């Protein structure tokens, strides 16, 4: 696959990246509920919740004290997209202004889909090249272009035929 | 007058009936079969109300609402439980039989029937028998025909016949098995066919064009604009979706289009949705085509322009005011050229002389209707201005309107008017060089060449007025026909003297001019109408310039070396090899248009205009009215590297980078300043609409409607950020549906008509002052000039009759409602509907060459060989030979010139 | 196109004005005879049918409405009559009275349903005999169950 | 005579109350569907009018809601007085069971109301949202300023004039708030906050961080003596929105207010627009909503009881919700005139297994929240008010009935059917601490169980929606078969209901206090205003003036003791 | 263990077919309107035969709420909403679902409802007279009365 801007010892650092991750769940709305560390000490960040301009610039700064390496998922539309809130008040999406790993539709998504993203977000740490120090060797993060969920995914979806009628519980 | 509707007082007109007076004061009754153009017939009995003998009465009885007049002290209710249960029985009647269709039908959304039905409240079927079912017919490349949505209301007959003159389309069978559509499949035939699909309240007649690329009413991006493919200015709302012109709407203007449209408005506008338009800025280096964007362009136009000794300009008819005057003022006053030719211009100049020195009033197209006898002369107004055709129609049966208010018939009972006036009507007198569509209601149709047109109006003038030249040499049978033309014209109220620019003749103008004068100094209500040839040819006229031949002298000489055509074709006004001559000579051609024409493969640098759906500005119409139209999308909107700007934008940019070398994307209202300061004779365009700064309470007002969908996925594909709404700093309106369309809003344009619960065409009831009657706050545009206060003398220039000289073949124009305007020609559904090209010959000219119908002849004009086949023209006169202006390879300018070499090919 | 009469009113003197009074109308002055081996839903169906195909198709009451009534008088000589078909008839009646159609065709046609309704609705209640239903079942959709 | 008539109440004892004290000139009443008399009072006799009802008999005792309205695009105002703006006052008298609305007309060029604080001291934040939302001046306002959007906010949102959707994002306006975040502390006056007395050498100022939100504190020491909470951190702009949706695409946004709620936030909504539609839905579509709504409830006080001191009973609550509506959160579920679907077979079961498990777990909480020392040591006596508190600062819900006033839409005013069922009011003592509220939301669950037994016990069998032609959407299977019901769905979904011009009222016992809904239509397809009175809005403004003197763990105590969530705050 | 979801659910949106086969949908656009977030666009083609369908079909799923409002606006219950939550993506672009994304190879939830046989409209296989309740077409020119 490609990537976008002595192996052995890479991989087992991808691995202890990959096993070890310390959420940071930000509250914000009605997503963290459904889900329901310091900055620091957390290498994960979840935006869950509505961007409101009035904490856009709290959420620019608490992911701004966070420490590299340091990945986002976005969970529910409103941090996907804005959502239902194309209003003057709200900001259309986390990736406006920070950059975004994992995507999760749903309002709010299931806590199981937060398991999934979780997953999707270890494969992507277990398959992307990062500088092993800050003085030797090439001071570049290399993203892997991951194949699509939906592409991955189409034949088992598509193959559906038969569904349970929503006249039971 | 007064009546009292539910115990609420109201002042009303009492010539009008019931229905009409309710609608005009806010008030809802369910109709179908009532039409404010049509009158009221009674057939679908909708409309009742419960009517009461007096204020002390509590039974009354269900009356129609379009059949009883709204005479002073009535009562009424519409409310009343009686009423209303009867309204949803004929709503549940007319559910009966209907197909369950409405997510695959056109009309959805935008159906009356849904919105009268919903209106009554009618939502519970209980019917449960089988449903007729019809066959369909084909109509056509415009109208789709769907008979099972059909409630035999009627509109479409009566429409259509009744209305428009056609004679194919009526109604057939009986009982409940009654069929709409024409005796046998095939093309409707009138020229106004296209208003079936707003006058059938159902989705029985749909637009097929636009049920290629279909959306919903809801989805679309309207504008206010002015219609482009003649010179009649019918007011129209073109609504787009994904970047593409999907549909045409009439859009009300109580002065001039009422309700109506021509086909070719309507179908014509295909041409803004080609693939091969000029959607980025292209120089041509070498053999080589570099693309630029705005900004490199202007520059290095500027460049080269600058290091011209000369540079001259040639405008269109096409363009608009706007964009004319830019090159105007890029290239010089005494450098701006027409981009028409000479005979063109002094014809076009001849009438706009007439028409705003003449001293006759010129009617709008709805006034057309209220006079008592027409002349029409060389004009073929069907084929050329179709919309004053309609309008002469209506003036026409204006006889039976008049006997029939004689007996104290109400105006809107239209039935009876029909059948006291018989076959009663106002005199009509066409005059052409064939026949014409006008022959089936006029009084005397004269065929012959337009030299003899232009003495039978000389003669008619000197027979009305002794004072005008007299004419030598008319045939006893034609003075007796001129004296019955005499008797009805000075018998008139208001007589209409109609003539044109397209005959192609300056004398037949002049000859028309000298019969409104005799008729007005006879004390007449004279008016007289001239019918120019494109969208903006009186504004242009009233520009000025030189013409296009003296252009390609400066071009041919070497006195210019640089040219810049803004949306001219030049081979419709020149020579092609002329054309071809003069600009391969010329070492920097810069051509500023919206389509692919001819001239771009000589042109150094082609600038990618707008068309009228993407540009803003102002056209004059051929009454002298200047009217705005509004851009309807921005077309960077979907594919990001599209640079189409407006041609006064470009030509002002450029200019602006010619002299201070920095480009200058102006705005639309500094531009118009400009021109109401520079021209004073043009200083009315200012008033056709308000500038960019109008607010209707603080907001602007809405291309779209508010339920417009897919906001975050349309152009989601592009990409999943929703992008920036387009600003639009030229007008009032705004590029969403953030702004007012309300039908109580003090403004005159009205992009679309949208009201709750009037979905359909019928919303424009809510938009006007009086059903019928001019919006509200007054219909848009402004008349440019008065009526003077003092005449011209007459033109005593008559002609000599036509001789037909052996070896040379006069040529008399035929015009097509489809094919001879340019840009509409190129619209693909017009291929269709265009007729073959036929030489038209007469049968004395076709035995002397030994040609018969349908052999191909080969003809030589301008040292060209061109070949076409032979179609006999029996109205046609000896020496003459009939061509179809504007189609492929033959110039309208070609109207009036000699022909050499025909023979047999 | 006249209203029935029964035996008691077989006295009345035949002018204009003694038959308007009884609920008719003199007409033609022509009289015809039914007798009891007529079934008066059969008889009112063939004329319905007859008005109902005469029609001119000019005015929306008379053309969808005789045609409807003309399909419950079927349904009810075949003994598929539903609930709500008399009550049907008799609105169909009073919405084809005069004024509510453009002619006098249709009031007309509904004088003789309206006097057989009338005088002899023991046929047409004994046409009904099925429960009424234009709606089937849509398998994944509960219908909503009015009462 | 039908609940949603038109009515002008002019037979309301208040109107000839007013009619002899001002004269029969000084006021006009205006027809409503609002089911409250409605009169029009000149601005410069606002607080004689307001004074004079504050000393009737039987007075009227609360400022229930203060907001205003845009005017200048209403087309349909037939028998109402010039106006360009308005501002509209909403008092209840708790001892009548009444209420009444005034409404003051203004003009476009002069914007400026005697301010309401004097009589009623919620009116501060009302009328602070009423200034930055519409422009509208208050006169006397001690801190006239922006609640809602921050303080550098240019024009007024609910201005007609001002457009509702998002704006282009710009990075440096971003950066530059971040830089205005970073230094406020170092530049922060005490005086754009309405503190006073800043920096006795022992004043300090706090920011702080159920929802986010910051609180300005001064400290003196330990002791609170001054505090300002900053709100509108979540504003969403629901009811911006509701004047840009229809009437049936709206039902999602009434939803996502008060988050815990679902249903409960759906059915005031549902009721007003078909008060404004004439429609009176049957017996079984008010049994389906009581039941939803409580299920709800029951959820909201669960979450509300453990989060003060717990998984299980909100999973079985979400799984029964889930059955019926599809969704656990955000049902969408009412309808206008009914339901989205009817109940899927097998909910009875699923009830029923609900029901017969849960009264082991009332005996739990009852257990671990009544008979817990601690907790009643810690809870009790910390941030207590009376009932003239309650009454002056619009405290509804649970708060309202500690301090002992037997005040429940449910019962005074009751709505869908509420009134078929049997169930206690629980009131309190004359005090309202957390204990208090806290034993009121237990007896609360409680009765919510019950009136769960009886929507199980006799289930109405009949249609889950109305039969009027404004019943939106139309019932699925007629839809499909039938081309008028397909009519009718067709404009219905896509243009919209039209709800004829008229003003409707509904307000309900949501989960944290009264909900209400006030809907204008001006006879189109959308909403001409939507105004939202939440709970929460007055209960956060009640905390400055009942932690005055207290620490800073009474205030955390009194934060997690208030049923509020930061969403039905802001909107 | 797996996730048990009620068949009511509100997750995956799908386009399904009818029984004969073919894709149910009808290019209304009824669902597009209905959206109150506007995350649906989608394009009326048309067949030889004059069966309308969507030219294509694309769905913002960074946007959707998951509310079920297209569903229910549905007039021919092509787009569904299905037991499926699974739908987490790298990159937001990748959330917009076309129609090969959307059309699985049956009925889903709604086995037997097919809108076409319903219509009024001609298309293959249902000529006028031949769709439910409707009688066939009586020619103008016949010779009964
Ligand atoms: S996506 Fe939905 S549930 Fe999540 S924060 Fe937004 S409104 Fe709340
Ligand atoms: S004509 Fe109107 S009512 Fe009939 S199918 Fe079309 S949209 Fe529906
Ligand atoms: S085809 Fe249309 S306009 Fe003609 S009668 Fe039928 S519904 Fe009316
Ligand atoms: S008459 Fe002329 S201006 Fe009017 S619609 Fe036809 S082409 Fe356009
Ligand atoms: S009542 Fe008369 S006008 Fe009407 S359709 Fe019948 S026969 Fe024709
Ligand atoms: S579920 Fe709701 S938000 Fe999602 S596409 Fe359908 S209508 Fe739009
Ligand atoms: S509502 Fe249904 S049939 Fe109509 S466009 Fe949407 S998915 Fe297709
Ligand atoms: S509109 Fe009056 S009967 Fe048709
Ligand atoms: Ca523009």
């Amino acid at each position: 696959m490609d990537y976008t801007l002595m192996g052995k010892l890479n991989d087992m650092v991808n691995w202890g990246r990959k096993n070890s991750i310390w959420p940071y769940n930000f509250g914000l709305s009605c997503c963290y509920v459904e889900m329901v560390a310091s900055p620091r000490q957390a290498d994960l960040m979840v935006v869950a919740g509505t961007c409101f301009t009035k904490m856009a610039p709290v959420i620019q700064r608490l992911y701004d004290q966070m420490l590299e390496p340091k990945w986002v998922i976005s969970m529910g539309a409103c941090a996907n997209s804005g959502g239902m809130y194309d209003i003057y008040s709200v900001v259309q999406g986390v990736d406006k202004f920070i950059p975004v790993d994992v995507y999760i539709p749903g309002c709010p998504p299931r806590p199981e889909a937060y398991m999934q993203a979780l997953m999707l977000l270890q494969e992507s740490i277990g398959k992307e090249r990062r500088p092993l120090s800050w003085v030797v060797g090439d001071q570049g993060v290399y993203r892997a272009n991951m194949q699509s969920e939906r592409e991955r995914k189409r034949g088992e979806r598509i193959a559906v035929t038969n569904l349970r009628t929503p006249d039971e519980i | 007058a007064t009546i009292h509707v539910d115990g609420k007082e109201y002042e009303v007109n009492g010539a009008d009936n019931l229905l009409e007076a309710c609608l005009s004061l806010g008030l809802d009754i369910p109709y179908f079969c009532w039409h404010p153009a049509l009158g009221s017939v009674g057939a679908c009995r909708q409309c009742a109300v419960k009517q009461y003998q007096n204020a002390e009465d509590t039974r009354g009885r269900l009356v129609m609402s379009c059949m009883t007049p709204a005479s002073d002290g009535t009562f009424i209710s519409i409310d009343d439980e009686e009423a209303k249960q009867f309204r949803e029985s004929v709503v549940e009647w007319l559910m009966t039989n209907h197909p369950h269709d409405c997510p695959v039908c056109e009309e959805g959304g935008n159906c009356h029937l849904q919105d009268m039905t919903v209106m009554t409240g009618h939502s519970f079927r209980r019917y449960r028998f089988t449903k007729r079912t019809h066959r369909n017919q084909d109509l056509g490349p415009f109208i789709s025909h769907e008979m099972n949505r059909c409630i035999a209301c009627y509109r479409c007959v009566r429409y259509y016949k009744d209305y428009a003159g056609g004679t194919d389309l009526g109604v057939y069978g009986a009982h409940d098995n009654v069929y709409f559509g024409r005796p046998e499949d095939g093309t409707l035939e009138s020229e106004f066919s296209g208003n079936l699909v707003e006058i059938c309240p159902t989705g029985v007649f749909t637009d097929k064009t636009h049920s290629e690329r279909y959306n919903r009413k809801w989805d679309m991006q309207f504008a206010p604009s002015i219609c482009q493919q003649c010179s009649i200015g019918c007011n129209i709302s073109p609504g787009e979706r994904y970047g593409e012109l999907r549909r045409i709407e009439n859009r009300y203007n109580g002065t001039v289009n009422h309700y109506f449209l021509c086909d070719r408005g309507r179908f014509g506008y295909g041409y803004v949705n080609l693939k091969d338009r000029p959607r980025q800025p292209v120089q041509r280096r070498g053999d080589d085509f570099i693309t630029l964007n705005a900004e490199q362009a202007m520059q290095g136009a500027a460049d080269i322009l600058r290091q011209s000794k000369k540079v001259i300009g040639i405008g269109s008819p096409r363009a608009s005011v706007e964009s004319n005057f830019a090159l105007r003022e890029l290239v010089g006053e005494e450098n701006f050229y027409t981009g028409i030719a000479h005979g063109e211009q002094e014809r076009l100049q001849l009438a706009l002389k007439v028409l705003r020195e003449g001293g006759i009033y010129t009617p709008a197209l709805r006034e057309i209707e209220s006079y008592d006898a027409v002349l029409v002369l060389g004009e073929d107004v069907t084929q050329t201005g179709a919309r004053v055709a309609l309008a002469v129609r209506q003036a026409v049966k204006g006889k039976a309107r008049e006997m029939a208010a004689a007996q104290k018939v109400a105006d809107w009972q239209i039935a009876a008017i029909l059948n006291i006036g018989q076959r009663a009507k106002h005199p009509l007198f066409v005059t052409n060089v064939d026949d014409t569509r006008l022959d089936d209601i006029a009084a005397w149709t004269y065929r012959a060449p337009v030299e003899d047109q232009a003495r039978l109006g000389f003669a008619i003038a000197h027979a009305l007025d002794n004072s005008a030249p007299a004419v030598d040499g008319i045939e006893p049978e034609l003075q007796s026909k001129i004296d019955v033309i005499v008797q009805a014209l000075a018998g008139a109220k208001k007589p209409l003297i109609i003539s044109g620019t397209n005959a192609g003749s300056l004398e037949v103008i002049q000859a028309a001019a000298n019969v409104a004068k005799a008729l007005k100094g006879r004390g007449a209500d004279v008016g007289i109408t001239m019918i120019a040839r494109s969208v903006n040819s009186m504004g242009l006229g009233i520009m000025g310039g030189g013409s296009l031949e003296e252009a390609l002298t400066e071009l041919e000489t070497g006195r210019a070396d640089a040219v810049v055509v803004l949306e001219n074709d030049l081979h419709r006004h020149a020579s092609a090899t002329r054309v071809n001559a003069a600009l391969a000579k010329a070492p920097l051609v810069m051509v500023v248009d919206h389509q692919r024409t001819a001239i771009m493969e000589n042109a150094h640098l082609v600038l990618s205009a707008a068309s009228f759906a993407e540009s803003d500005g102002t056209v004059i119409n051929n009454e002298g009215r200047a009217q705005r139209f509004f851009q309807v999308y921005d077309p960077a909107y979907y594919d990001s590297k599209t640079v189409m700007l407006e041609s006064w934008r470009w030509l002002h940019s450029l200019h602006s980078t010619l002299l201070s070398r920095e480009v200058d994307w102006t705005q639309l209202d500094h531009v118009i300043d400009a021109v109401v300061a520079k021209i004073p004779e043009l200083a009315g365009i200012k008033d056709a609409a308000p500038d960019a700064t109008f607010r209707i309470r603080g907001q602007k007002l809405a291309r779209e409607p508010h339920r417009y969908s897919g906001r975050t996925a349309m152009r989601a594909n592009i990409s999943v950020h929703e992008p920036r709404q387009p600003q639009d700093i030229d007008t009032m309106f705004t590029f969403s549906m953030e702004g007012n369309n309300q039908p109580t809003a003090h403004r005159s344009q009205v992009p679309f008509a949208w009201a709750p619960g009037w979905n359909s065409p019928q919303a424009w009831n809510k938009f006007q002052d009086e059903v019928g009657g001019k919006l509200r706050f007054g219909d848009p545009g402004v008349r440019l000039f008065e009526t003077s206060e003092n005449g011209l003398d007459y033109f005593t220039s008559v002609p000599a009759r036509f001789q037909p000289q052996d070896g040379k073949w006069r040529i008399a124009p035929y015009y097509h409602l489809f094919g001879s305007d340019e840009l509409s020609q190129r619209a693909p559904v017009f291929q269709s509907r265009m007729p073959q090209p036929y030489i038209k010959l007469n049968p004395a000219d076709a035995a002397k060459l030994g040609v018969n119908a349908g052999t191909r002849v080969s003809f030589s004009y301008d040292g060209n060989t061109v070949t076409l086949p032979v179609e006999i023209a029996e109205g046609l006169t000896a020496g003459q030979v009939g061509l179809p202006m504007g189609m492929s390879g033959i110039a309208p300018v070609l109207a009036g010139a000699h022909l050499e070499d025909l023979k047999e090919a | 196109g006249t209203d029935f009469l029964t035996e008691a009113h077989l006295d009345l003197p035949m002018e204009f004005e003694s038959i308007g009074k009884a609920g008719s109308r003199l007409g033609t002055a022509l009289a015809m005879a039914v007798d009891h081996e007529i079934n008066m839903v059969s008889l009112v169906r063939n004329l319905e049918e007859f008005f109902a195909r005469e029609s001119c198709g000019w005015c929306t009451p008379c053309r969808d409405g005789l045609p409807w009534s003309v399909k419950i008088l079927r349904a009810l000589e075949r003994g598929e009559g539903q609930p709500g078909d008399i009550e049907t008839l008799e609105q169909l009646c009073r919405f084809l009275g005069p004024g509510k159609t453009f002619c006098a065709h249709a009031p007309g046609a509904v004088e003789p349903l309206q006097s057989a309704i009338k005088y002899f609705r023991e046929e047409f209640e004994a046409g009904i005999k099925q429960p009424f239903s234009n709606t089937h079942l849509i398998n994944g959709i509960q219908p909503n169950l009015l009462k | 005579e039908p609940a949603w008539q038109t009515r002008d109440h002019l037979d309301d004892p208040v109107i000839g109350e007013l009619r002899n004290r001002f004269g029969p000139d000084a006021f006009t009443v205006q027809a409503t569907r609002t089911g409250v008399p409605v009169v029009w009072i000149k601005r410069e006799q606002l607080l004689e009018v307001g004074d004079f009802l504050k000393k009737l008999p039987k007075p009227y005792v609360m400022l229930f809601d203060l907001h205003g309205m845009d005017e200048r695009l209403r087309t349909h105002r037939e028998g109402l007085p010039a106006a360009d703006f308005s501002v509209f006052y909403h008092l209840i008298s708790i001892d009548r069971n009444r209420d009444i609305m005034l409404k003051v007309a203004l003009a476009e060029n002069d914007l400026h109301v005697p301010t309401f604080t004097k009589l009623f001291p919620n009116a501060n934040w009302y009328e602070r949202e009423t200034w930055d939302l519409f422009g509208i001046t208050f006169d006397g306002h001690p801190n006239l300023r922006r609640i809602m959007m921050p303080q550098t906010w240019k024009g007024h949102p609910l201005r007609k004039d001002y457009p509702a959707r998002a704006t282009e994002f710009s990075p440096f306006e971003l950066t530059k708030a971040k830089q205005d975040l970073e230094m406020e502390a170092l530049t922060f006056k005490p005086e754009e906050w309405g503190m006073k007395r800043g920096t006795n050498e022992d004043f300090m100022f706090l920011n702080l961080g159920h929802g986010a939100f910051r609180i300005v504190l001064q400290l003196d020491g330990e002791e609170i003596v001054d505090c300002v909470p900053d709100i509108g951190y979540h504003h969403r702009g629901a009811e911006k929105m509701g004047e840009r949706q229809s009437w049936h695409s709206y039902i999602p946004y009434t939803d996502r207010i008060e988050y815990l709620g679902g249903c409960v936030n759906e059915m005031p909504y549902v009721l007003a627009v078909e008060k404004l539609a004439g429609i009176t839905v049957p017996d079984r579509v008010n049994v389906i909503r009581v039941m939803l709504s409580e299920l709800f409830r029951i959820n909201s006080h669960l979450l509300y009881i453990s989060t003060f001191i717990a998984f299980t009973d909100r999973q079985k609550i979400y799984d029964l919700v889930e059955a019926i509506t599809g969704f656990r959160m955000h049902p969408a579920w009412f309808r206008i005139g009914g339901v989205a679907h009817d109940l899927p077979r097998g909910w009875d079961r699923l009830l029923r297994e609900f029901l017969d498990w849960m009264p082991k777990r009332l005996a739990s909480y009852e257990k671990a929240a009544l008979q817990n020392t601690i907790l009643k040591g810690r809870s009790q006596g910390v941030a207590a008010y009376g009932a003239k508190e309650a009454l002056e600062w619009g405290t509804t819900g649970a708060g309202l009935r500690a301090t002992g006033i037997d005040f429940d839409v449910r019962k005074a005013r009751p709505y869908s059917g509420y009134e078929n069922f049997d169930f206690e009011i629980p009131v309190g003592g004359g005090v309202s601490d957390c204990y208090t509220r806290v034993m009121l939301k237990v007896e609360e669950l409680r009765q919510s169980l019950r009136i769960l037994e009886q929507c199980l016990n006799n289930m109405p069998e009949g249609p889950f929606k109305a039969d009027h032609p404004l019943t939106t959407p139309p019932p699925k299977e007629r839809t499909l078969q039938h081309i008028e019901t397909l009519i009718t769905h067709f404009l219905q979904v896509s243009w919209g209901p039209v709800m004829p011009a008229n003003e409707s009222f509904q307000m309900i016992e949501a989960t944290k206090g009264i909900n209400s809904y006030y809907l204008t239509s001006d006879g189109s397809t959308m909403s001409y205003r939507t105004r939202i009175r939440t709970p929460s809005y007055a209960h956060l403004q009640q905390i400055p003036a009942a932690i005055r003197g207290s620490l800073v763990s009474d205030l955390i105590v009194y934060l997690g003791s208030i049923d509020f969530v930061m969403s039905d705050v802001d909107r | 263990e797996p996730v048990y979801l009620p068949p009511r659910y509100r997750g995956r949106i799908v386009l399904t077919r009818d029984p004969d086969g073919e894709e149910r949908c009808v290019a209304c656009n009824l669902c597009a309107v209905a959206c109150p977030v506007g995350c649906i666009s989608l394009q009326k083609a048309e067949t030889k035969d004059g069966r309308w369908y969507p030219e294509f079909f694309r769905i913002n799923f960074s946007r959707c709420i998951f509310c079920g409002l297209c569903e229910e606006a549905c007039p021919t219950t092509a787009i569904q909403l299905t037991p499926d939550f699974e739908m987490g993506e790298y990159k937001r672009q990748d959330l917009v679902y076309e129609k090969e994304d959307l059309l699985i190879s049956g009925p889903g939830k709604y086995p037997e409802y097919n809108f076409y046989r319903m219509a009024g409209m001609a298309i293959d296989g249902k000529d006028k007279g031949e769709a439910e309740n409707e009688a066939k077409p009586i020619d103008v020119k016949s010779l009964l009365p």
